[PDB]
């Protein structure tokens, strides 16, 4: 779990952009078929989001390129 | 009662009408959680009069602030009372003193 | 609505013409009923409790 | 108020307090002495501090 | 009915879910702060001393 | 007069006794003012607040 | 140096029916306060005793009412019955009966005698009848238990909808009222560092001092098993 | 019934290191956290037996405020370093170790002469340092068996060391709230204990509880 978010704010250079990126990733994990990149230790999707931010596994650029990738793969099914 | 008080407890408890104060002195003919019957002394009764004072006690009624106001008889059966003696307590009253 | 109309059609429990507006104990309050008073308007017949 | 008073009372010194003058291997031995009642919380003492 | 299972559910739903506690007059922005709730059995909130 | 009444009841005239912790059984380091205060339950009850 | 002198229950001085001084001796230095406070914390919270849990008075529907002829309210009669010291041999529940008529104090000595139930203080005034035709008749459900159990934590324990007139009484089952202990020096056979623990003990009279020391030591020694194993 | 108490179901021993652990017992009855925690704490702290360096006799030193050249610290700090020397003695209650060393660098606890019935649990324990390559440190150390903490002030050539007999170095306990089936009033006992290395923490808690149960076994009913 998280008691202070200071490690995530050092990777994402703001608190407001941190809130936005973590809300986007937590909405991916909560309503959506996406799976966490860290072991879910009985945490809610907000804390799993912040723990993925803290480890450097997720930021706005990674989220954007992953969206581009899954959208291009879903559009690749031209049949 | 307060172990430390100022002496105004009795005045506050008696001058408020929460308690039952003997109008005429006498002897407690009958004491009961719902009423006190006082046999008035011969010195204090008028001619042509039964000479008995009945005090009906307020039991478990609602105050304005939804608390319980309830009068408990203080005297015992047969004991003598005087004019002005507290006969039944009120809410927040201990033997005629003000116990908040 | 049509869905509960079908629900009435399947199970058959016809809804009642009356609505429960009874007096209930407020939540959190727990105690003893110590008095009941019934005030009936003159002309209204008194129930067994009154 | 309570916290400041606790930390002030703990961190004061008394002159001839119980257990004055001994030399301790560190903070853990000081806690041992205090809890064992072998030294008072104000005894001026010599502690090996890292 | 407050069954015994809704209390386990309630322990689940508040786990990492902050709540905002506010004491009016909110004179400055520290008059609203978030906290993770710990379910207690009283009827009074237990506010940490340092805040 | 309060100290004279405390002496009459065989009490410490300073109004302070030594207490012991209930959980650990060890004596509080200073005498504590113990006595009888007349407490009042005020009508601001947490049942009516929550 | 690795062996300890173990205490024995040396002396039990019965100061009163509800007072005692139990001497535990010898105690190696340091074990006086360890044992004394462990035993005090266990005695003061965990001793079993019987307490009145329900009352059923004859013509009474609820506590906030009065009976005619009785000087007390029904609520004051319930508070007078909550302090009924009673010890029950063999059962865990027994329904005593109190029937009484005429003027006078209804004390605990008017409770109808059972064979396996002993009223410790028979002078305990329960109520006062202030009329000669007045009569009280009630059934008092004494029950065995531990600690403090309020009636609002017993409104759920209901096999069936409890009748109107069974007045619940908040049960304080603990027999001990006050525990003190002193740790004095003892003199044992060429040794001077041995303590002696005098547990001064005040109860409602419904538990034996030796039996309560036995129960406290047993509760402690069976709670220490999770540490002696430590798996 | 009225004699059945809750006993700890969850026991999470967390070894933070070889000589420092955190035991967590849950759930206790309400108030038994403090009963058990303080009883075991008093026993571990004051009554648990062991062996400790009690006295030292150094050749050229007469009292703790004397001087010694060749060693880089006061005799006070040598006594402070011998106070922390943990040692197991198998057979006896009194052993005299000997430390004779000249050279350059630290004199660890591996420099003590090897007795047959003495185990130094940390041979790299720095006692003092030697600085000049012509001075020696030569002392007769006196390991004695006892229990608890016996400071040298009570025990008043030789230089008395505070005898830390008990194997524990720190013993703390917290009592937190614990719930079982909507009974939140239960206790949870978190013991944090560090020993000096002679025994692990779990053995120290086991030995303390054994000492307490053996004090009680004259009143207990089985």
């Amino acid at each position: 779990a998280r008691v202070t978010v200071q490690d995530a704010v050092e990777k994402i250079g703001n608190r407001f952009d941190l809130v936005l990126v973590a809300a986007r990733r937590a909405r991916q994990m909560q309503v959506g078929g996406k799976d966490p990149l860290v072991p879910e230790e009985n945490d809610k999707t907000t804390v799993i989001a912040l723990r993925e931010i803290e480890e450097g596994l997720i930021n706005n650029q990674i989220l954007d390129v992953r969206e581009r990738q899954e959208q291009q793969e879903q559009e690749a099914a031209e049949l | 009662k307060p172990l430390v008080g100022t002496g105004m407890e009795r005045a506050v408890a008696v001058d408020s009408g929460v308690t039952a104060v003997a109008k005429r002195g006498g002897v407690v003919q009958y004491v009961d959680a719902s009423r006190i019957v006082i046999k008035v002394n011969e010195d204090e009764m008028y001619p042509g009069e039964a000479g008995i004072d009945i005090y009906n006690l307020t039991k478990y009624t609602r105050s304005n602030q939804n608390t319980c106001i309830n009068q408990m008889p203080c005297v015992s059966l047969g004991e003598p009372v005087e004019r002005g003696d507290v006969l039944a307590d009120g809410p927040s009253t201990d033997l005629g003193e003000l116990a908040l | 609505t049509p869905e509960e109309k079908l629900l009435r059609a399947i199970f058959g429990e016809k809804a009642s013409d009356v609505k429960d507006s009874s007096l209930r104990v407020p939540n959190g309050v727990s105690g003893t009923v110590i008095d009941v008073q019934v005030f009936t308007r003159d002309g209204v017949e008194k129930d067994k409790r009154a | 108020q309570d916290v400041v008073l606790g930390l002030y009372y703990m961190t004061r010194d008394c002159v001839n307090a119980k257990g004055e003058g001994m030399v301790l291997t560190g903070p853990k031995e000081a806690e041992r002495l205090y809890r064992s009642g072998l030294a008072s919380l104000h005894a001026r003492v010599k502690v090996r501090i890292t | 009915r407050e069954e015994a299972v809704v209390w386990d559910i309630l322990d689940e739903v508040i786990r990492e879910h902050p709540v905002l506690l506010n004491r009016a007059p909110t004179l400055h922005r520290l008059g609203i702060q978030a906290f993770e709730p710990v379910l207690i059995e009283g009827k009074a909130i237990q506010l940490h001393p340092l805040v | 007069e309060i100290k004279e009444l405390l002496k009459l009841g065989d009490l410490p005239t300073s109004g302070q006794i030594r207490l012991y912790d209930g959980r650990t059984g060890e004596q509080f380091e200073r005498p504590v003012t113990v006595g009888y205060m007349y407490m009042l339950k005020l009508n601001h009850l947490v049942d009516d607040k929550m | 140096v690795t062996e300890f002198l173990k205490p024995r229950l040396v002396d039990i001085e019965q100061v009163s029916s509800t007072h005692a001084k139990v001497t535990l001796e010898p105690l190696e230095r340091g074990f006086g306060h360890t044992l004394g406070n462990a035993l005090r914390r266990i005695l003061l919270s965990s001793m079993p005793g019987c307490a009145v849990t329900e009352v059923e008075i004859d013509g009474v529907l609820h506590e906030y009412s009065t009976k005619e002829g009785v000087q007390e309210d029904i609520l004051e009669i319930l508070l007078n019955l909550k302090g009924l010291a009673v010890r029950v041999q063999g059962k865990d529940e027994v329904i005593l009966t109190l029937n009484k008529s005429g003027i006078g104090p209804v004390t605990a000595a008017d409770i109808t005698h059972d064979g396996d139930v002993e009223i410790v203080k028979p002078q305990h005034v329960i109520c006062h009848l202030t009329d000669e035709n007045a009569s009280i008749s009630m059934r008092i459900k004494v029950q065995r238990g531990r600690g403090y159990v309020p009636a609002s934590t017993r409104i759920h324990s209901e096999e069936d909808e409890r009748p109107i007139g069974r007045l619940l009484v908040d049960a304080c089952y603990s027999p001990v009222e006050r525990i003190a202990y002193n740790v004095e020096a003892a003199r044992v056979e060429q040794r001077t560092d041995l303590d002696k623990l005098v547990i001064e003990m005040e109860t409602n009279g419904t538990i034996d001092p030796e039996e309560a020391i036995r129960r406290a030591a047993t509760i402690l020694a069976e709670q220490l098993e999770a540490f002696v194993d430590l798996r």
